[PDB]
């Protein structure tokens, strides 16, 4: 199937009619989305299967065809932009300041904008066009708004 | 049966919309993936 690299839709025939479950970003050969996107399940590109090669529930991230390829990071101070991928709507830059989730383990940056279930695994990137992690595992806070974490995973 | 279809190529945008507050909160991660707020 497609190997090009960039942003995909996540689709399925399961439901009703052709319905986007979510995103994600083939760079260098491997397929990296969210765990909660596919549950683990293979993938279908065209007449080609792109089955799983590693994955985590906890920090809810999964690779296909090798592993997880991106390790840019959030440098802490400047601005980023969410590559928004909604259902049945054109892919969109929105440009944003990171907020923080101060955890126990550590802080992780995080961005405070709301779009459909279907936009979960949208990357976030850098001033250099980096995938810094990917959107779509958070929080709703106080006021009713929800907050994503910057989630990366690790380059072996 | 799940499939991907191409949404565009990864690349910052000059003169993107610019919008969203930066909000800094204490956050829990659980065992199954779930962020929560810590009060
Ligand atoms: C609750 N919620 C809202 C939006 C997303 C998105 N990508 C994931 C989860």
């Amino acid at each position: 199937g497609e190997t090009t690299d960039g942003v995909y839709r996540v689709m399925t025939r399961r439901l009703l009619g052709s319905t986007q479950v979510g995103v994600g970003v083939m760079q260098e050969g491997v397929f990296h989305t969210m765990w909660h996107v596919t549950k683990g399940a293979a993938l279908r590109s065209g007449e080609g299967r792109l089955d799983p090669y590693w994955g985590d529930v906890k920090q809810d991230l999964v690779s296909y065809c090798g592993p997880w390829k991106l390790d840019a990071a959030w440098d802490g101070l400047s601005e980023v932009q969410l590559l928004a991928v909604p259902p049945g709507e054109r892919a969109k830059n929105i440009q944003t300041l990171p907020g923080i989730f101060k955890t126990k383990d550590g802080d992780i940056g995080a961005v405070a904008l709301d779009y459909p279930a279907g936009t979960s695994g949208s990357p976030i990137l850098d001033k250099c066009g980096r995938v810094i992690g990917l959107y779509g595992n958070g929080v709703v806070i106080k006021n009713g708004s929800y907050v994503s974490a910057i989630t990366q995973g690790k380059r072996e | 049966d799940m499939y991907i279809e191409r949404a565009g190529d990864i690349t910052w945008e000059k003169d993107a919309e610019v919008t969203g507050n930066s909000p800094r909160l204490d956050v829990a991660l659980d065992e199954s993936g779930d962020f929560s707020l810590v009060e």
